[PDB]
RNA sequence: UCAUCUAGACAGCCGGACGGUGGCCAUGGAAGUCGGAAUCCGCUAAGGAGUGUGUAACAACUCACCGGCCGAAUGAACUAG
């Protein structure tokens, strides 16, 4: 037989990563995380949407499954 | 300082194989199996191409990334304890009055008795884990040898044999009676 | 009279220690702080008396 | 056969060692009074063969013995125990003679440095009129074919 | 002052190798100082003999790779502990000398280089 | 509070015996003009011979940021009082802007050695311009190749006293 | 605050750890290791006129130094939450 492990992925935060603004102005929108701070925030741009481009605590967006 | 990353690995010989839901390992291999919860310890693996497997954590203190090669080296440990084995080889240490051990039957769960440790009329027992063979060597005098595949089984089951052979109210750097492990290794040693 | 290695094997387990200054704990004959919480993990340590 | 090597004050234990080879104390001491009778005054190495039968005194070459030597010294009885610190002149000549004795015995790296060397071993000596020991050995190229 | 001594080696060593055609590489194993000593001596006049870290040498031959391309067909001999004998005789006597000196209970050649060519001898 | 960066350039009032004096200049985190004017006049009383009521104040103006979404590593030097003497300290922020990287210096030093705001004097403040200059691992460690790192333990804050089903943890 | 560091650092194994020279006084002896001073060269990749064990003095063993494996940060002293 073969090795087998349970994989247990989660979303991987990292440049390219699409985020759903959870809550402050924009509160719904979707942005693109261009840079990592550090553990707790991260610069990211919506530009789309109409996200300007900010440094934002990791604890007031969502991390989406797209990248 | 929290550590983003820090991350093991394990290496999975040709024989074995390792099933790991959530937390709970099953090793597999040639002389039989071992499983192992580790629900307390909160890591996460990763199986790379079937002999390797890493274990990391992410974001972990000081004791947390301590607590990481501490479960690869359990995990490890299980590993080679299936393929080669463990062996502890234990000598019996004397004076004068010479330590007399045998294997008895209390409703058939065999327990390994010692008589006359410093001349006591008093018998000392200590039971047999399960999984861990006990053989009388030959050839060399006066020595028992414990095998299995836990070290954790033969280890506490060679401890107990030796804790059970303390000395009371002596010198005990003068009365140094009693039964001591000399050796640890593997079954299939140099292999 | 033992055997000069069984002397040396249980010695290792009964002589070769170290002792704590403060709460008398034996302990391993490299440590460099009891292990002990109500000595407060000191490194005041001495080597275990030896006869001779 | 056999080989025995001593530092030997001149002109006088040597009984332990004379035992296992069977020989005379006395007979040893006078051999080797006359060996040292080159080099009494000062501690020296000496060197016995012994053929079985007697044993034959040669006084081996020693840099600082050659560099004690060579400082000319007021014979000292050493009754005395005086610290007798030995004061001597450059003697620039004799340090090479003294490395050209050596002749790179036990292969000295280069003569120059075999110069170089038996001017550090005048850690006792002075060796200079007016300097430290071989402090200008490096400065001065002068003297290396002598050594040679 | 560690760099300086070690920019040092790197220059004695690209000499060494324009200095002299004939490279053999030398492994030692429980020879003694004094064991080595006595080699040098006896080697003093026709050989060089270099010892250094192999990490240290690695990284000047690669330096020193532009020029003397050949000599990077020593590298892959380099590993384990070495020795390098610099000498201008072409090949066995130099070898001969080496083996015998010095045997107690022990120098051995792993390789030769001679003009770009590897020789195991 | 939130900081913000002034430069307060000021002198000492102008005298028969010397008009026009030297105009010195110093940068400022505050949270208004009025704690940087203060903050001002408190280290030019420690520097040179003047005080507010012998000096005048020419100018002061905000310097806000020149790129305040560039991803930024500052080296800042600081000296603290703390309860037995005066020490010099060197930390590193990767932080977006300078008066957000004086912030969390400040949320820091106030954090791990218990140090106030009227104890804590910044020396300097400097981008590091380079990297490999980074010395402090726990900002080296977010200048790697490919930094992808997952968020485990997703804890949601529910509306809601009761909730009807046993809530996941996957994020 | 000092140092070491992909030209290979700190742990762990393995190998060498040498000659002048038993350096000079002093001792019945003390040769690196009872002490007093000096403390320098050679060969070096590297080795102290010695870090301990060590013998009457030796001999012997180990060190701090350099090397193969390892490939990346580590050691000492101090400060304060
Ligand atoms: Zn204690």
């Amino acid at each position: 037989t073969d090795s087998i492990v349970k994989a247990s992925n989660w979303r991987l935060v990292e440049v390219g990563r699409v985020v759903l603004i959870k809550k402050g102005q924009s509160a719904g929108k979707l942005a693109a995380i261009v840079e990592i701070i550090d553990q707790k925030k991260v610069l990211i741009d919506g530009p789309k949407a109409g996200v300007p481009r900010q440094a934002i605590n990791l604890g007031q967006v969502v991390l989406t499954p797209l990248t | 300082m929290k550590y983003i990353q820090t991350e093991q690995q394990i290496e999975v010989p040709e024989g074995v194989t390792v099933s790991i839901k959530s937390r709970i390992v099953k090793v597999v291999g040639p002389r039989g199996t071992l499983t192992k919860n580790l629900k307390h310890i909160d890591v996460t693996f990763t199986k790379v191409n079937n002999q390797l497997i890493k274990v990391a954590v992410h974001n972990g203190g000081r004791k947390h990334v301590a607590a990481l090669r501490t479960v690869k080296s359990l995990v490890d440990n299980m590993i080679t304890g299936v393929t080669k084995g463990y062996k502890y080889k234990m000598r019996y240490v004397y004076a004068h009055f010479p330590i007399n051990v045998n294997i008895v039957e209390k409703d058939g769960a065999k327990f390994i008795e010692v008589r006359n440790f410093l001349g006591d009329k008093k018998i000392r027992n200590v039971p047999v884990r399960d999984g861990v063979t006990i053989e009388f060597s030959t050839n060399v005098k006066d020595e028992i040898v414990l095998s299995g595949n836990s070290v954790e089984d033969v280890s506490q089951n060679a401890a107990d044999l030796q804790q059970i052979c303390r000395v009371r109210n002596k010198d005990i750097r003068k009365f140094l009676d009693g039964i001591y492990v000399s050796h640890k290794g593997f079954i299939t040693e140099d292999l | 009279i033992i055997e000069p290695s069984l002397k040396a094997l249980a010695s290792k387990y009964n002589c070769d220690k170290s002792v704590c200054r403060k709460c008398y704990a034996r302990l391993p004959p490299r440590a460099t702080n009891c292990r002990k919480r109500k000595c407060g993990h000191t490194n005041q340590l001495r080597p275990k008396k030896k006869l001779k | 056969v056999k080989y025995l090597y001593l530092r030997a004050v001149g002109g006088e234990l040597a009984p332990k060692i004379g035992p296992l080879g069977l020989s005379p104390k006395k007979v040893g001491e006078d051999i080797a009074k006359a060996t040292k009778e080159f080099k009494g005054i000062k501690v020296t190495v000496q060197l016995k063969i012994q053929n079985r039968q007697a044993a034959a005194s040669v006084v081996p070459s020693a840099s600082s013995l050659v560099i004690t030597a060579l400082k000319e010294p007021p014979r000292d009885r050493k009754k005395d125990k005086n610290v007798k610190h030995s004061g001597n002149i450059q003697l620039d000549e004799i340090i090479e003679i003294a490395r050209q004795m050596r002749d790179k015995s036990f292969g000295r790296t280069l003569a120059s440095v075999t110069k170089e060397i038996l001017g550090t071993a005048q850690s006792v000596g002075c060796r200079v009129d007016f300097k430290n020991p071989h402090d200008i050995i490096e400065g001065i190229n002068a003297g290396e074919i002598e050594i040679p | 002052g560690i760099r300086e001594k070690k920019a040092e080696y790197f220059a004695k060593l690209r000499e060494y190798l324009e200095e002299y055609k004939s490279l053999f590489v030398v492994g030692v194993d429980n020879v003694s100082s004094q064991q080595m000593h006595e080699v040098r001596k006896e080697l003093r006049g026709r050989a060089v003999v270099l010892m250094g870290k192999n990490t240290m040498v690695r990284r000047a031959i690669r330096g020193f790779l532009s020029d003397l391309p050949d000599f990077e067909k020593l590298l892959p001999f380099v590993k384990g502990n070495v020795g390098f004998v610099f000498t201008n005789e072409p090949l066995t006597e130099i070898k001969n000398v080496i083996v015998s000196n010095r045997v107690a209970a022990g120098l051995t050649v792993v390789q030769v280089y001679d003009n770009g060519q590897v020789f195991p001898s | 509070a939130h900081f913000k960066e002034y430069q307060v350039i000021g002198r000492r009032l102008p005298t028969e015996s010397v008009p026009e004096p030297k105009l010195f200049r110093m940068r400022i985190f505050a949270s208004n003009e009025v704690i940087a004017k203060s903050r001002y006049w408190y280290f030019l009383q420690k520097l040179h011979k003047v005080k507010k009521a012998s000096g005048e104040i020419v100018s002061i103006n905000q310097i806000n940021e020149a790129h305040p979404t560039k991803v930024k590593n500052f080296g800042v030097w600081v000296r603290y009082d703390s309860r037995s003497g005066t020490h010099n300290m060197y930390k590193e922020i990767r932080d977006v802007s300078r008066v957000a990287a004086v912030e969390t210096l400040y949320q820091d030093m106030a954090a791990r050695h218990r140090a106030r705001f009227r104890s804590i004097h910044i020396l300097k403040v400097a981008e590091i311009e380079k990297t490999a200059d980074v010395k402090r691992q726990y900002v080296k460690q977010f200048l790697t190749k490919d930094l992808k790192f997952p968020l485990p333990h997703r804890v949601q804050k529910s509306t809601k006293t009761f909730s009807y089903k046993r809530p996941s943890t996957f994020y």
